[PDB]
């Protein structure tokens, strides 16, 4: 963001962001094991404070 | 004597039925909102 030029930086990319992946595991986007809510409570008591 | 001997006891069951399945349910519903304290777990941090 900022006075740059689409163009240069997908150039500038290409140039510095090498290396193709080969196996189809590493273009897979891992989905990730959903996390579970849980009505509760945590109470950290410091009268200190 | 007691006239009302046969409804008393008519009664009585009726009685026995509902107070039943109250006890029941009013038991449940302690034990559910207490459940909150009986689960509970506590640990002691200090600073050390
Ligand atoms: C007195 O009669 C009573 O009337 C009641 C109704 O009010 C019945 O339920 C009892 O069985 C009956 O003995």
């Amino acid at each position: 963001a900022g006075g740059i030029s689409h163009k240069e930086l997908v150039d500038a990319a290409r140039q510095h962001f090498s290396g193709v992946s080969f196996t189809y595991k590493e273009d897979a986007v891992p989905i990730l094991p959903r996390c579970r809510f849980t009505g509760s409570e945590i109470r950290a008591r410091d009268d200190a404070l | 004597a007691e006239p009302e001997h046969d409804q008393r006891k008519r009664m009585g069951l009726k009685m026995l039925l509902i107070s039943a399945l109250l006890t029941s349910l009013l038991y449940y519903m302690k034990r559910h909102k207490w459940s909150v304290l009986k689960s509970r777990k506590m640990a002691y941090r200090p600073p050390k």
